[PDB]
RNA sequence: GUUUGACCUCAAAUCAGGUAGGAGUACCCGCUGAACUUAAGCAUAUCAAUAAGCGGAGGAAAAGAAACCAACCGGGAUUGCCUUAGUAACGGCGAGUGAAGCGGCAAAAGCUCAAAUUUGAAAUCUGGUACCUUCGGUGCCCGAGUUGUAAUUUGGAGAGGG
RNA sequence: GUUCUUUGUAAAGUGCCUUCGAAGAGUCGAGUUGUUUGGGAAUGCAGCUCUAAGUGGGUGGUUCCAUCUAAAGCUAA
RNA sequence: AUGGUGAA
């Protein structure tokens, strides 16, 4: 080539790069657990085989638990805001468990939330407090 | 006495060997109306209703190779199927067609129809040409010379 | 040569009418950005530390209007005539008497931008009101049916 | 060519 | 005049592209659940094959719902209609085996 | 189709009210005045011709007498 | 809601209020340039339903182009070709006269910090749609090239020299078939 | 397909041609001719020759009348 | 008020911030477009929806989530490969031209507007400026914007409430 | 993994019950002049003339039945 | 043929 020939001709250096192997090994990244239980030597189909978990879930085309054990051990292992628990302290103390009384009340209820909706607080409210 | 109208429409697509057929058959008939264009179906005696029409000309449109041309009348006329694979012209039939009902009745049709009624609007005195109608396997064969 | 429902236009409210609908409307300013601001800043130092009534103001979109008037939210509606694209509007007079809802051609576009915060409004309506403006309103209605309304009865014809 | 526009439409208030 | 002389080299670039979508995915399957459909006309209805996706009525009916479907990695198509009372039956089994099979990780 | 396209009150509305804010096209005004005079039968003819198919035409001349009779009358 | 009454006020194009506006504004436009920004877009339901939004870095031209390769096209070449730094976004129809005919072509600032920021535009900040008119990738263009989806479209649905090419190269396998 | 409407169908729909003169009916009726004689009917070889004699022979039919 | 102020429109600046051009061009996208040559002379068929010329991009481009294909116990965005197939189909049925659906695989991913009111509060953004942990955040001011900028919704429905 | 902070009557999801429930026009379409193809149901596009509908509209199959929803947009491999 | 460089 003409711009190719001025490069090897000329005494900048190349921009030469050797990524060749890395196009091969590569590192499994997304879970801890599989990478200490995944062989490199081994395919990806074979390393999958080997643990227990399937690779496909469709018919393939053409021929052919120790680990999935510790998958199943991770499987195993919200409050209310400071004006909101006020404003429900209110409530209580005016009416105690009146809620329709509660819910026709314009002083303290002015977003005219439903029965369900101010007992479904209230019950929450009495679990931080009484 | 004699007074009729034809009307030809054609479905959506249609060109080559079946619109070479439509825009000479048009030209020939000086009677003959063009259209633009039709869809389905109980419409086509509504079109009659505008231009007084005594005759209908529909050309079909279905399995992408073959022909579908449909052949009515105005008040209740009853209908035939066929699939085929500006001088006063002069009819010709064919002996097999008197034979039964089903050929009769295509024979009344086509005297009116395909042909001229004399006193038309584009009506040339002069002559030129002869129709040929005639039956052989079951199906119709039409040249003009 | 103007078509009926163009130029239904031009032929807009009067003088002392006018200025009297703005007497009213200058009432219902909407709040200005600083102004908002600063209110609920106000809010923010009350209620960081330790009951309000919804505010009327008039009401400015020409969505959020065409919305309004068809529901019978609105009472007056104020239409200004020269207008960037007229087919924006020309509708809009004709709707209104549909609904029956009362409508006045103002005369100038900017004139309605200043009862509203804005640059330019094209049509402005005042919604609900308050206690004592209410008759005040009414009335107006009547006076804009009468000087507006009845005195061009023909602004659907003549071109 | 300069027809009244004959209101056919807003003639009937609506409910 | 075209020649596939990479045809070996193509296959060994799928492979470990195969290899890095495995390594970035690394517990779960490559590819999402499809379904089981019977193909079109005459000369094929004989033949049952994979389909694109699961319909949200078949997935609706298995005990999950659209959107999480996608996240479990159940392909969903949802112009494909449920006609055939005999795919339909087979299908849902085949996510609700698939639903026994996943193992379905938290966010903490 | 399941959602066609039912009529709605909110649209049936806007067609008439534009359709009488509009007035009429020269081809439509030609075309009411062609069913004053002429008749229904000769109105068809050039509104198939004006626009494309006579099914387009149909609904079009039937609209018309929706117009004319509504007007006078009511 | 003014833009279902504005649509349907615009399908009755020749009707006698629509009619009267193009007469004056055939007349305005032609007292101005060939090619210039326009302030807010006329037909403004139709600028909102081609993607157009109020905001700051969308730019309004309107374009004249004489009657009788397409119209609409040469439209948004034209205006490509002047205000260079804007990608076109769409066009469309406003007004017609005898000779010319006119549209209001809508553009975008890549640029400006306001669509560089908002993710429902700031894909066309993406250096792949640098003068998408000039690659028939407006709608018009796109349905000038022919594609759309179906079986009328069978000898132009996926490039035309790339189906073209497809059928008039031969093609070999190293185990010949 | 039955005949019994068919019949029917020659009542309203067919028009007299008798009563009328051959100006307006201007159709030659080439009787006798059976035209299933015809040798070779694939090749198409007799099927021009004898639907040409059917035609040239009507034309002298309606000469007479004319 | 024969003053004065809104706006709208047109300007202006060696103001502040930006950006377009040219090169390369194997590939991709448009546009334009022959001739030697093939059937016997040449208007189509044929060289050829080529070469040259013009415009425009990218690491690919283009295409793309049905106004799709089908006639079935239906498929289900797109692109490619194998096959369908030298088939259907066209061609002074001749130089010959020449698909597609299905089927098998490669790869797989879906989504955003315009649409009916935040109206009990334009809730949104550009910029300027001062700081800060600076591919940005914040306050304060300026504008843009109601000829509509945010949230919600895109038919797979969806929204209002309970 | 390690922590520092998470808040506001905040943001959604599911099932049931009730109350509503809008989807792109000088475009589709039609006539004609050219271009494209091997395109027979002028296919595709352009120009020019005219120009629509909403229990709609587009496309296909024997009198119905199936199929999608144009005239806006983005997008890896 | 296309596209170019020259020129009493």
């Amino acid at each position: 080539s003409v711009r190719k020939r001025k490069m090897n001709r000329s005494s900048v250096g190349k921009a030469t790069r050797r990524n060749k192997d890395k196009q091969r090994k590569i590192n499994i990244q997304s879970n801890p657990i599989i990478a200490a239980n995944w062989d490199y030597s081994l395919t990806m189909a074979q390393n999958y085989k080997k643990l227990g978990l399937r690779a496909k879930l469709q018919t393939p085309a053409g021929g052919k638990e120790t680990e999935v054990v510790k998958k199943l051990e991770e499987l195993a292992s919200r409050s209310q805001s400071e004006r909101e628990e006020e404003w429900l302290e209110k409530l209580y103390k005016k009416h105690g468990d009146d809620y329709k009384k509660m819910f026709f009340d314009k002083k303290l209820n002015i977003y005219q939330q439903s029965e369900g909706d101010l007992k479904r607080r209230l019950l929450r409210w009495k679990k931080r407090n009484g | 006495m004699n007074k009729q109208r034809t009307l030809l429409i054609s479905s959506r697509g249609v060109n080559y060997r079946h619109r070479h057929l439509i825009q000479d058959l048009s030209g020939l008939l000086p009677h003959s109306r063009k259209e633009p264009k039709l869809d389905t179906l109980q419409q086509l005696n509504e079109i009659a209703e505008l231009y007084n029409c005594n005759n209908v000309l529909f050309f079909e449109a279905r399995k992408h190779q073959d022909l579908y041309l449909w052949l009515s009348k105005p008040p209740n006329g009853p209908t035939i199927k066929f699939y085929i694979q500006g001088s006063r012209p002069v009819l010709s039939f064919d002996q097999r067609f008197e034979s039964s009902p089903h050929y009769q009745l295509i024979k009344e049709l086509l005297v009116h129809n395909f042909g001229v009624p004399p006193n038309a609007r584009k009506s040339k005195p002069f002559i030129d040409h002869v129709m040929s109608f005639s039956i052989v396997d079951d199906k119709i064969w039409v040249r003009t010379y | 040569k103007v078509p009926p429902t163009i130029a239904q236009f031009q032929y807009t409210l009067d003088r002392n009418t006018a200025a009297e609908t703005f007497k009213l409307f200058n009432k219902y300013r909407p709040e200005t950005a600083a102004e908002k601001k600063e209110r609920l800043t106000k809010e923010a130092a009350a209620v960081a530390e330790g009951a309000s009534p919804k505010p009327y103001a008039v009401k400015y979109g020409l969505n959020h209007v065409v919305a309004l008037i068809e529901n019978k939210k609105a009472k007056l509606v104020l239409i200004a005539n020269d207008v960037d694209p007229i087919e924006l509007v020309v509708f809009l007079p004709a709707l209104c008497k549909k609904m029956g809802v009362p409508y006045a051609i103002v005369k100038g576009k900017a004139r309605l931008g200043t009862l509203v915060n804005q640059k330019t409004s094209a049509v402005a309506a005042l919604t609900e009101v308050r206690a004592e403006d209410e008759a005040a309103l009414a009335k107006l209605v009547s006076t804009i049916d009468a000087n507006f309304a009845d005195k061009y009865d023909e602004v659907k014809k003549h071109w | 060519p300069y027809e009244p526009l004959i209101d056919w439409f807003t003639r009937h208030e609506e409910v | 005049v075209k020649v596939h002389f990479d045809q070996a080299g193509k296959k060994v670039s799928r492979r470990n592209a195969r290899a890095t979508r495995a390594a970035k995915i690394a517990p779960r399957p490559l590819d999402l659940l499809r379904p089981v459909v019977r193909a079109p006309t005459v000369k094929y209805n004989r033949k049952v094959r994979a389909g694109r996706g699961f319909t949200l009525a078949e997935v609706k009916a298995a005990g999950l719902t659209a959107a999480y479907a996608r996240t479990i990695g159940i392909a969903v198509d949802h112009r494909r209609q449920n006609r055939n009372q005999e795919i339909f039956d087979a299908n849902v089994q085949r996510l609700k085996e698939y639903q026994s099979k996943i193992i379905v990780f938290p966010r903490n | 189709s399941y959602k066609k396209g039912a009529a709605s009150n909110r649209t049936k509305f806007v067609r008439s009210l534009v359709r009488e804010i509009a007035g009429l096209s020269p081809y439509e005004r030609r075309l009411i005045d062609l069913i004053r005079n002429s008749g229904e039968k000769r109105a068809r003819k050039v509104a198939k011709k004006r626009l494309g198919s006579f099914t387009r035409a149909k609904a079009k001349v039937e609209e018309m007498n929706n117009i004319i009779a509504a007007s006078r009358r009511h | 809601g003014a833009y279902k009454y504005l649509e349907e006020l615009q399908r009755k194009k020749q009707s006698d209020v629509l009619r009267f506006l193009q007469r004056v504004r055939v007349w305005e436009y032609r007292q101005k340039n060939v090619i210039h920004r326009a302030a807010r877009p006329t037909r403004p339901d139709k600028a909102r339903r081609l993607g157009y939004k109020a905001k700051q870095g969308f730019v309004i031209y309107r374009v004249r182009v004489r009657r009788g390769r397409s119209l609409r096209a040469t439209a948004e070449e034209r205006v490509g070709r002047r205000a260079a730094n804007l990608r076109v976004l769409n066009s469309y129809w406003v007004n017609q006269d005898s000779t010319y005919k006119y549209f209001e072509v809508i553009l975008v600032d890549p640029q400006h910090k306001a669509i560089r920021r908002d993710a429902r535009y700031n894909w066309i900040c993406d250096p792949v749609h640098k003068h998408r008119e000039a690659r028939g990738l407006t709608a018009t263009g796109k349905k000038s090239r022919g594609i759309n989806k179906g079986h009328k479209f069978n000898n132009t649905k996926a490039g035309r020299r790339k189906t073209w090419k497809r059928q008039n190269t031969l093609s070999l396998w190293r185990y010949r078939k | 397909n039955n005949t019994k409407a068919m019949k029917h169908a020659l009542e309203r729909v067919q028009l007299p041609w008798k009563k009328h003169s051959f100006q307006e009916h201007q159709s030659v009726t080439s009787e006798t001719n059976t035209d299933e004689h015809i040798k070779d009917i694939y090749d198409d070889t007799e099927r021009e020759l004898a639907f040409y004699k059917q035609s040239l022979d009507a034309v002298l039919v309606a000469r007479d009348e004319l």
